[PDB]
């Protein structure tokens, strides 16, 4: 009984620890890459973190 | 007498660190007051959420 | 050109916006950021080369 939850508790955090990957983007933040670029260069970087 | 290509250029190059350090130097900006229970948008220091 | 005296811009209020509008400067290229949004944002560890 004990495997199903640990399972199930390692996939939703290995799920949440994925959002901090720049996935060869400038940052992981979405809100920092738009402050601090214009949307025409901002796009390229959106679409590799998308 | 020496043309445009050798003529002198003055240059100043910024490098700028913008990891969420205690930072120091920022923008003109006003501090408003602050709010609570309330979901609110907000911006400490460049620390922007909602 | 061999030396280059860099100085530390820190604890104070950068306006960054008389700079880029006059056009004294013959070239304002910036990389990391756009330049129209060094207002909004807070830096850390000004670095000027000249």
């Amino acid at each position: 009984l004990q495997d199903v939850v640990n399972q199930n508790a390692q996939a939703l955090n290995t799920l949440v620890k994925q959002l901090s990957s720049n996935f060869g983007a400038i940052s992981s933040v979405l809100n920092d890459i738009l402050s601090r670029l214009d949307p025409p260069e901002a796009e390229v970087q959106i679409d590799r973190l998308i | 007498t020496n043309g445009v290509g050798y003529q002198p250029y003055r240059v100043v190059v910024l490098s700028f660190e913008l990891l969420h350090a205690p930072a120091t130097v920022c923008g003109p900006k006003k501090s408003t007051n602050l709010v609570k229970n309330k979901c609110v948008n907000f911006n400490f220091n460049g620390l922007t959420g909602t | 050109v061999y030396a280059w005296n860099r100085k530390r811009i820190s604890n104070c209020v950068a306006d960054y916006s008389v700079l880029y509008n006059s056009a004294s400067f013959s070239t304002f290229k910036c990389y990391g950021v756009s330049p129209t949004k060094l207002n909004d944002l807070c830096f850390t560890n000004v670095y000027a080369d000249s």
